[PDB]
RNA sequence: GAAAGAAUUAAAUUAAUAUAAUGGUAUAACUGUGCGAUAAUUGUAACACAAACGAGUGAAACAAGUACGUAAGUAUGGCA
RNA sequence: AUUGAAAAAAAUAAUAUAUAUUAUAUAUAUUAAUUAUAAAUUGAAAUAUGUUUAAUUGAAUAUAUUUUAGUAAUAGAUAAAAAUAUGUACAGUAAAAUUGUAAGGAAAACAAUAAUAACUUUCUC
């Protein structure tokens, strides 16, 4: 290479181009994903979903009722502070850094009939510990949350480097599955309905719990898991069974309009809220 | 004007007046160039043609431009060869194909055409065209176009009086309308005899009736009456139909009838089985010697 | 040759594995092609027709309620503030469950507590 | 000593022959070059003989 | 149609005798024999299925009778009764 | 010192090719408690199950259910043995007789 | 059944082919495809299942709400709404879609693919801007066509060229190709293909190209020399194919001089402009306006002043290369022009 | 009023760059991927930076062949 | 082409054949395959030839032949953990910190954390 220097040459036109579909290669990612003639393509409706429903039909309207405030404004985050002119040198100085946080947080809209908290996604993370001797029971979790979840789970390797815990780099121990749709529907189902109603001493979800911008996540034990279905009917067959974790993540600005939501889909709640 | 190295050393590549200037397109960014003249202001106007420099020059010297024009690429100087000998040998097609529809015309035809180079060049220029992606309509003009062109070209370069234009142009004119009501292709790219569209259609609905009531080729008589009748079907078909039409017809083995499948006479030709998804059993079908066209 | 847990773990792996465990590609016929494209078109405008008139009912639903804030407001601020509390620790009745493909033995119960 | 000087000769037989460095022992190096007194690219080869240092194959087809 | 293989080598573990009774349960794909002729196409099996189509696997314990989703005060049109639709929404008027 | 199983050349899955994964499930009905039923897409090959405790039976679920039955584990113990093996000993009568111990 | 009836709709939102309708329409699953021609094929073919019940409801609804646009287009007056509401109506026809993506989009015939209905203007609008358009525009880019001779280009009409005289063999001219001397060197023909309502009686158009890397060693620069020049050519959406048949010599405000490169002169660009004239209403017919061939340099030649002065509104474009070779001596002598400079190798 | 898309703006070079420090890099020079294994090739190299000489650095251009890219073009090893 | 149903065609592209031009184009025919590649006394399935039961034909039944089983991860132009560090083409944006999550804590893995003015399309009042 003579040099290592990037400009893009500016246009003269404002049509806007794109080179995968004018280059004869690939001539099948150039159909969607969704469209019958892609290799890539999967039915989505299959079948109608309940649980969806039961939130479109009944819960819609009345979360809208609950969360409702009148004539309520929007909160704005801790965004960047710009600095005050009163030096010569501020022309060129980057704003400063939130008041309590490095991070900028989000803005907190009145809701409204366009946004009510609803959910988005599900995801299942296991990380089997035990991993760090036994590789091959790593891929034991791949096949459990397969089982359960329905989905193709992707797998979770290490990154982080703790001798005093025997952790090496680069090594596979877990599996993740990513659920949206109907599938995540029939998973928080089926947790509600069989899983959760088997534990001796259950509560609930703790209020403390979750994201300050939604999100609320739990955990199951290790023989937790053997309520499933599909581990109960193959008990034989599923010598070791091991716990994980859950995250539901939600269209709630924040938490507590989750917990209301979730609620709406036989979730307990136990503790005290913050 | 102005390129970059391996060191990020930043070097001209025109002759010009370096300038350093800062491009609105990309901020927070310096800029060096060279502009073409010094009056020139280097962040150039978007819209506007960019200040190209020729810089080469002319080859006055006639023994340096006789060198210059003679001289090639090492790839044009191997080929040089190999495409001369095609050429000589599409030459030779299409001289063949002049003389091959000279003598056509004259015998095949008792058509008294005036010009006979000229018109075989017009039906040779149809032909190719009419080879290529080309409705008949547009096939005979554009022939008809490339003859009148190359007679203003030629009376242009050689000064000729505009009555010889006129009467050159007029004399294409007429040729080209003979041969036009009087010669046409068979789907094949051979010259025959005249044939209206009209015409074209009955004799299609006459070929199509006479072989619908003759397709059941019991014996090879009737083969020969079928196949005769393919004779001088490509006169009023396109190859599409024809290809269609004997595919429909000359099937190499016909349906099976109980004529056709007997199990009674030896040497049923073969055992030939199949199998059947509907009684998920093999079967065996013995095909009888009038159930193959080959044969009969 | 190989241990059991690994002949064991290969065949959870095959089970997760696509190796040769799927069909022949899907191939539909050029007028089949044009069905179904119709088939999903109507689908698609169906699926928003339905959305739109839950959105449209949510707009009307949010402007009843305004103008009864707005309305008690004036009137009787005594009830308004109750009204207008905040819900942060809301929870359905857990006797409210999602529906079910099929009834239960028991419709319904007419004892509480 | 940890590099190798070793003499690709041409596949033609035109005499032209690199010297390219190697490690102790990597593969058998083929490179495609140009070759003057041809004027075309051709293969080139090790001269000598190496003691390549072993390697297991890939398995491509299932094995056991 | 675009369904997978069903793995029955996990689930069905050998000489189980649940295993041989599903064995017998299902009903075997028509396999690739020279000499004979197929109209629909060579049969093309792996893992014991066509994939040409798709696959059907033929699956106190008593049968789950579902209950009926229509109930009495349908039939009856009783209008006071909490059950009268089941599906629907009912409102106090 | 660790098991693991060595990697086989992992076959390319060159652009296009790149197919969904489309498990094999079956319409399973799932039977509650009471005689609710809900279809659930399953892997495993069987199409009914009954389900001995489920939400239906459980009071943190059903807070204002009056009557709620109560069933666990069939795996050995009270509801197993101990009831067949003293089917002549009963009462919650007989509790109050061991109700207290009337101890400091 | 807004879609089956055709007292007023054109016979183009139709399948032509009977068996092929009979099929797409049919009532079970008896009739086999028509485009699977061999019938052991036929045969090994499969349709999906419940495929013909789920069709028919989705007819029907699109057939409703095809209708209600119909009744809603019926009472509008505004042409361009008029336009847009068939447009919405027809698009989701099957018969208008198997029209449309199965048979020639570029030599339409009348039957099939009208370019006078909206429905097939628009899908040829949308087709074209997926790829021809996206394709085009970068060729101009890359070769810095535009700013060398026009500000910039908003593409509203296809436009493709052939050489069809030279050599005799049918080839559409891809954007930034290389060709001989031999194959350009008697005259090429446009298809300016239209997608926008345009009132197809008045309108007209002219057609320019221009070499804008002609060597000028006076200043040792370049300059752009008019190569083909026609003005006031009439258009119509299905036959608008530019050829001698479609102008007379009238319309020549200069004659076609083949691309006659010099050898070591470097690349020249051939760059086809497609403009339109101006439109001036509260008169009756074209408005036909006289070139004013006194100027009309044809060897340094502004394109830019020359659309100023007439008030030209570009609307599509084409490009071709040319370098030289054996040819081009040949050419000079059959078009009697002086012979060809010849340059050196090196640029000093 | 809503859903999707194209995206825009602000922040960011503190992560990353085979290797020290410095300069540069989001238009990425950093990362992922397909092809590839080709330019980690071959004869003339003007002109500049640097410079006592010996040496060193960037490189336009002419000619032969190769890889990638639809094309424009890029590649005479590695951001320096 | 034969094989259960009762004249055709008008797209891109792939394949087969043919030929026009110092133009990698046109004409006709049809829409293959798309996760594979040796090696199994043993598992499963299949067709054919007989028998016994239960015309045909269901089941079992012995043999011959063949097919499945070698069961192995990426299913995404994949995108900050590991391996290909030089070429080309396409595409993307890191890191810290905070809030949570069974073992899990200061330190393992997952999830969330700046604003939509204007533009295109679709649905809708
Ligand atoms: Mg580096
Ligand atoms: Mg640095
Ligand atoms: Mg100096
Ligand atoms: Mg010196
Ligand atoms: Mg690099």
């Amino acid at each position: 290479p003579k040099s290592a220097c990037s400009l893009v040459k500016p246009v003269h036109h404002l049509v806007k181009i794109d080179k995968s579909k004018l280059s004869p290669r690939f001539p099948e990612l150039k159909y969607d994903k969704s469209d019958i003639r892609s290799p890539g393509f999967k039915p989505k409706d299959t079948h109608a979903d309940r649980l969806n429903d039961h939130y479109l039909n009944t819960l819609q309207s009345d979360l809208l009722l609950i969360n409702y405030s009148h004539n309520a404004a929007v909160v704005k985050g801790l965004k960047q502070r710009a600095w005050s002119g009163d030096s010569p040198y501020h022309l060129n100085r980057p704003p400063k850094n939130p008041r309590g946080s490095k991070a900028q947080l989000p803005d907190i809209h009145p809701i409204k009939w366009s946004n009510i908290p609803g959910l988005e996604s599900v995801v299942i993370n296991c990380f089997v510990r035990e991993a760090r001797e036994n590789q091959l029971l790593a891929i034991t979790a791949a096949l459990q949350l397969q089982q359960i979840t329905g989905c193709k789970p992707h797998p979770i390797f290490s990154k982080n480097d703790v001798p005093t815990w025997k952790l090496r780099k680069g090594h596979q121990m877990g599996a993740k599955v990513e659920l949206k749709g109907k599938e995540m529907s029939q998973f928080l189902s089926t947790l509600t309905e069989i899983v959760l109603p088997r534990i001796r001493e259950y509560k609930g979800i703790s209020n403390q719990s979750g994201n300050r911008f939604g999100g609320i996540s739990f955990g199951l034990t290790a023989e937790d898991i053997k309520f499933f279905p599909e581990i109960d009917a193959n008990q034989d067959s599923w010598p070791k069974t091991f716990g994980m974790h859950i995250n539901i993540n939600t269209s709630a600005q924040l938490d507590y309009q989750a917990r209301t939501l979730l609620s709406g889909f036989q979730f307990p709640f136990f503790g005290e809220e913050k | 004007n102005v390129g970059i190295g391996k060191d990020h050393s930043i070097f001209a590549l025109e002759p010009g007046v370096v300038r350093y200037y800062l491009d609105p397109f990309h901020p927070k960014r310096k800029f060096i160039g060279v502009a073409l003249r010094r009056d020139l202001k280097l962040p150039s106007p978007h819209f506007e043609p960019t200040v190209r420099r020729f810089g080469r020059f002319e080859l006055t010297n006639k023994r340096a431009a006789y060198k210059e024009e003679n001289s090639i690429s090492r790839k044009d100087y191997l080929a040089k060869p190999n495409i001369l000998k095609q050429l000589e040998v599409r030459e030779s097609k299409r001289k063949e194909l002049q003389d091959k529809l000279s003598k056509v015309l004259r015998d095949e035809l008792k058509l008294d055409i005036k010009d006979i180079e000229l018109a075989t060049s017009y039906l040779i220029r149809v032909r190719a065209s009419l080879k290529n992606g080309y409705p008949i309509e547009d096939a005979r003009f554009n022939s008809r176009y490339y003859l009148k062109e190359e007679e203003r070209l030629k009376a242009r370069r050689e000064s000729w009086t505009n009555e010889k234009l006129s009467e050159s142009l007029s004399k294409i004119d007429e040729c080209s309308d003979l041969l036009n009501s009087s010669t046409s292709f068979n789907n094949k790219l051979e010259l025959h005899q005249y044939i209206s569209e009209q015409e074209k259609q009955a004799l299609k609905a006459k070929l199509l009736e006479d072989l619908e009531k003759s397709q059941h080729l019991e014996t090879k008589k009737d083969k020969n009456y079928i196949k005769a009748l393919f004779k001088d079907a490509c006169n009023f078909l396109t190859l599409s139909e024809e290809v269609h039409l004997r595919r429909k017809y000359l099937k190499s083995v016909f349906p099976e009838t109980d004529s056709t499948v007997e199990t009674k006479s030896g040497k049923k030709s073969i055992v030939s089985r199949r199998f059947d998804y509907t009684k998920n059993k093999v079967e065996v079908i013995a095909r009888s010697r009038r159930a193959f066209l080959s044969k009969l | 040759s190989l241990s059991p847990l690994a002949q064991r773990v290969v065949t959870q792996l095959s089970v997760m594995s696509a190796s040769r465990k799927q069909p022949k590609l899907l191939k539909l016929a050029r007028e089949d092609l044009i069905k179904h494209q119709t088939i999903e078109k109507c689908w698609s405008i169906y699926q928003q027709q339905q959305r739109e008139r839950r959105n449209l009912q949510l707009e009307l639903q949010y402007k009843s309620i305004e103008r009864s804030m707005n309305l008690l407001q004036e009137l009787s601020p005594r009830l308004f503030e109750a009204a207008n509390a905040s819900e942060k620790g809301k929870r359905f009745p857990m006797e409210m469950k999602v529906p079910t493909d099929f009834p239960p033995n028991t419709l319904w119960h007419y004892n509480f507590r | 000593s940890k590099n190798s000087v070793i003499k690709l000769l041409s596949t033609a037989a035109s005499g032209y022959s690199r010297y390219i460095s190697i490690k102790k022992g990597a593969p058998l190096v083929t490179q495609v070059r140009y070759d003057p007194v041809v004027k075309r690219h051709v293969l080139f080869k090790e001269a000598k003989k190496r003691k390549v240092a072993e390697r297991k194959p890939l398995d491509f087809l299932r094995t056991a | 149609r675009l369904m997978w293989t069903f793995p029955a080598y996990f689930y069905f573990k050998k000489g189980t005798v649940a295993e041989h009774k599903f064995l017998s349960l299902q009903k075997g794909p028509i396999s690739k024999k020279n000499g004979i002729w197929f109209p629909r196409g060579i049969p093309d099996i792996k893992h014991g299925r066509e994939r040409s189509t798709k696959q059907e696997v033929k699956l106190v314990n008593r049968p789950v009778i579902p209950n009926d989703r229509i109930t009495e005060a349908d039939r009856s049109n009783d209008m006071k009764s909490l059950e009268r639709q089941l599906s629907r929404t009912l409102y106090l008027l | 010192t660790r098991i693991t199983l060595p990697r086989r050349p992992a076959k390319k899955i060159q652009l296009g090719k790149s197919r969904p994964a489309i498990y094999h499930q079956f319409n399973v009905k799932m039977e509650l408690s009471d005689g609710s039923v809900v279809i659930r897409r399953s892997q495993y090959p069987k199409g009914e199950i009954r389900l001995i405790q489920d939400q239906r039976n459980n009071p943190l679920w059903n807070p204002s259910r009056d009557d709620l039955v109560v069933v666990d584990a069939n795996s050995g113990g009270s509801l197993d043995r101990f009831n067949k093996r003293y089917s002549s000993l009963f009462s919650t009568v007989e509790l109050s007789e061991e109700n207290k111990k009337k101890t400091q | 059944h807004i879609w089956s009836d055709f007292t007023t709709r054109p016979s183009s939102l139709s399948i032509q082919s009977s068996k092929v309708k009979n099929y797409l329409f049919q009532k079970k699953a008896s009739l086999d495809p028509p485009s699977i021609s061999r019938r052991s094929n036929r045969i090994k073919y499969s349709p999906p299942e419940h495929i013909d019940e789920i069709f028919r409801m989705s007819y029907d609804f699109l057939e409703q709400r095809s209708s209600k646009f119909y009744e809603l287009a019926n009472k509008t007056k505004n042409p361009l709404k008029k336009d847009a509401l068939l447009i919405k109506a027809e698009i989701n026809n099957p018969e208008v879609q198997y029209n449309f993506q199965f048979n020639n989009k570029l030599n339409n015939v009348k039957d099939i693919i009208d370019y006078d209905v909206p429905v097939y203007r628009h899908l040829g609008k949308q087709h074209w801007e997926s790829y021809g358009q996206m394709l085009l525009m970068q060729r101009l880019e890359t070769l810095a066509a535009i700013p060398d001779t026009l500000p910039t280009l908003v593409p509203r009409a296809e436009v493709n060229i052939k050489f069809p005289f030279s050599t005799g063999v049918n080839k559409w001219i891809e954007p930034g190709e290389f060709l001989s001397s031999n194959v350009t060197s008697m005259r090429p023909i446009f298809k300016i293909q239209e997608y926008e309502l345009v009132n197809v009686e008045k309108q007209l158009y002219t057609v320019l190209i221009v070499n804008p890397d002609v060597p000028d060693l006076s200043n040792d620069s370049f300059k752009t020399a008019l190569c083909y020049g026609l003005v006031n050519i009439n258009l119509t959406y299905n036959d608008n194919l530019i050829d001698p048949r479609k102008f007379h010599s009238s319309n020549i405000i200069a004659d076609y001089l083949p691309p006659v490169p010099e050898k070591n002169a470097g690349k020249q660009r051939f760059v086809v402009w497609v403009f339109r004239q101006p439109l001036i209403e509260d008169k009756q017919g074209p408005n036909m306006l006289e070139i004013d061939r006194k100027e009309l340099s044809r060897d340094d030649f502004d394109i830019r002043q020359f659309t100023k002065k007439y008030n030209l509104t570009a609307i599509g474009a084409h490009i071709w290369r040319s370098e030289w070779d054996a040819k081009v001596a040949a050419v000079r002598e059959k078009y009697g022009l002086p012979p060809g400079r010849v340059f050196s190798r090196v640029r000093r």
